[PDB]
């Protein structure tokens, strides 16, 4: 009866660090894919279930629409068997991922003169994620043999590091936003 | 696949003085390039992360700026003990990157070499070969003429040289050069010397011996 | 508080290797690590990085020939080396990353990649001249050895300041040679002993060599 609300997710004023990424729930609804394909606006959209063009053509009975900011030199690793700080600690796509990876810069509005630290990452990990798996804690990484009793120094480190994100970065240090469409009754086109 | 490269290869400065090392990379690195001092025969230390960051421990005097493709290594105040390669490294793309290396040599006063002259043992004598060994112990600069004479014939094309690097304190050099020949060669000749030529002697010193 | 490297040494082209790296306050499993080669007189070369979470990357000079792994159990990093080449030959550099930036730093050990085989040296005296005070020079030649490393040291310890531990210069032979000096004073020479201890580890070579007038 009424469209699926995409707006909500991509043209969203604030995103979330990609260690605490956000993720949409979109059911009760139907909406064509194609006000998102002939946008042209797209760095990246990489599709692994179906053709970009001939979306809007098919139902599924859930999609998700996972929304988070990395590098765009990390865009790389937001597809299955990926490896890396990214695909290990922060966002993982299974293997059996049926969906797009939808991404585009973001230097205009995430980027803040001199840095924006807001949007962090997960650096440090005793074992990196399961697919979908969302890790926002923030205890000290016990490097050393030393328990780190909570108090950050010498090989007890705090796990989340900050970009500095500038405009004038290079564009693979550049924020890029990122949304992951993932499918698998009530969403159709 | 990303290139760094320092210059200078090779840089002479005298105590004290601000020393300059810059690595450019051929794409963009941000801020993920660090800086490395690693002295002669001793593994790398990690002087400068993060492009400008001073690692745990390292003198105020060491500092590096640059952020995107043009880097800066600086020694404000340079020190004996500074001697040693430092090399630049790209880390945050896959293949992990070095520059070329900047070989630091400290700048120094004059300081004459003491010689001395090393018959050969009685003990290798019987396997048959005997080697004549030469030592300038302490001098600066690095150039020194060492002439090998037997008889009174000098001795070409059956000498080799090693140099110790520059000492971590006094900043000197050492030099050993050894005369190879056979135990046939050595038994057919008396006197033998090495003539020592260098910036600081007034004149050339000569440290001989004969068999006996 | 530190990292102790062993396992190199001399093997056959298209033979193998393994190296161990063995930490003292770090936690292997827990903690970012890469392997870093440097060949004789020449720049540094990344090789290998494992991360904390397991991931491992290579550099592709040696990717499908080395492999990175770790053992918690006895807190050690291995780096296995399979069909070497001579251009893999040069000090293997074990390294603590701090996720990225790698701060502390082992030692090193040799690989070196040769068809040639071990000969242990010899060691001959440079013995003192014929003023009562003042300062002689004394030392040891350590010729016709292979492959490299040589470690010469003075009275066991008890002589350091004034040794000069020449490097090594690669004779004509196709073996090396070094030879170590000491300044001391020249009324020691009558009384005190003055020994090197040559050690060759590729040989178990063991030699104190006591130099004399």
């Amino acid at each position: 009866t009424n469209l699926c609300p995409f707006g909500e997710v991509f043209n969203a004023t604030r995103f979330a660090s990609v260690y605490a990424w956000n993720r949409k729930r979109i059911s009760n609804c139907v909406a064509d894919y194609s006000v998102l394909y002939n946008s042209a606006s797209f760095s990246t959209f990489k599709c692994y279930g179906v053709s970009p063009t001939k979306l809007n053509d098919l139902c599924f009975t859930n999609v998700y629409a996972d929304s988070f900011v990395i590098r765009g030199d990390e865009v790389r690793q937001i597809a299955p068997g990926q490896t890396g700080k990214i695909a290990d600690y922060n966002y993982k796509l299974p293997d059996d991922f049926t969906g797009c990876v939808i991404a585009w810069n973001s230097n205009n509005l995430d980027s803040k003169v001199g840095g924006n630290y807001n949007y962090l990452y997960r650096l440090f990990r005793k074992s990196n994620l399961k697919p979908f798996e969302r890790d926002i804690s923030t205890e000290i990484y016990q490097a050393g043999s030393t328990p780190c009793n909570g108090v950050e120094g010498f090989n007890c480190y705090f796990p989340l590091q900050s970009y500095g994100f500038q405009p004038t970065n290079g564009v693979g240090y550049q924020p890029y936003r990122v949304v992951v469409l993932s499918f698998e009754a009530t969403v159709c086109g | 696949d990303i290139q760094m490269t320092q210059s200078p290869s090779s840089l002479s400065a005298s105590v004290g003085d601000r020393v300059t090392i810059t690595c450019q990379a051929s794409q963009d690195i941000n801020k993920y390039l660090n800086w490395y001092q690693q002295k002669p025969g001793k593994a790398p230390k990690l002087l400068i992360f993060d492009a400008s960051h001073l690692e745990t421990g390292v003198p105020s005097r060491f500092s590096a700026s640059g952020s995107g493709t043009d880097f800066t290594f600086t020694i404000s105040s340079l020190q004996p003990e500074d001697i040693a390669t430092y090399y630049c490294h790209q880390y945050d793309n896959l293949p992990r990157t070095f520059g070329q290396g900047t070989r630091l040599e400290i700048k120094r006063t004059v300081a004459a070499p003491s010689v001395f002259i090393f018959p050969p043992s009685d003990e290798q004598l019987k396997s048959g070969t005997a080697s004549v060994v030469c030592l300038l112990n302490n001098f600066y600069p690095r150039e020194a003429k060492v002439q090998w004479k037997v008889d009174n014939a000098l001795q070409s094309g059956n000498s080799q040289e090693s140099v110790t690097e520059q000492d971590s304190k006094d900043s000197t050099y050492s030099l050993s050069s050894t005369l190879t020949l056979s135990k046939a060669d050595y038994e057919k000749h008396k006197v033998y010397a090495c003539e020592v030529t260098h910036q600081g002697l007034s004149s050339p010193v000569t440290k001989s011996f004969n068999r006996g | 508080v530190q990292l102790v490297e062993s396992g190199g040494g001399l093997v056959q082209p298209g033979g193998s290797l393994r190296l161990s790296c063995a930490a003292s306050e770090f936690i292997v499993s827990r903690n970012y690590m890469s392997w870093v080669r440097q060949a004789p007189g020449k720049g540094l070369e990344w090789v290998s990085v494992i991360y904390s979470g397991g991931s491992t990357f290579y550099a592709d000079s040696v990717k499908g020939r080395f492999t990175i792994s770790r053992d918690n159990s006895k807190n050690t990093l291995y780096l296995q080396m399979n069909s070497l080449r001579a251009e893999d030959t040069g000090v293997y550099y074990c390294a603590r990353d701090r996720g990225l930036v790698s701060d502390y730093w082992g030692q090193g050990t040799l690989v070196t990649v040769s068809s040639a085989s071990t000969k242990g040296p010899s060691v001959f005296p440079l013995a003192p001249s014929s003023t009562s005070g003042g300062t002689a020079a004394l030392g040891c030649l350590v010729k016709d050895y292979f492959p490299e490393p040589v470690t010469v040291s003075w009275n066991s310890g008890a002589l350091t300041s004034g040794v000069h531990t020449f490097p090594a210069v690669l004779q004509s032979s196709g073996l090396y040679s070094l030879s170590s000096v000491v300044t001391v004073p020249s009324s020691s020479l009558g009384t005190q002993t003055y020994i090197c201890n040559v050690n060759h580890k590729p040989s178990n070579t063991k030699v104190d060599k006591k130099v004399e007038p």
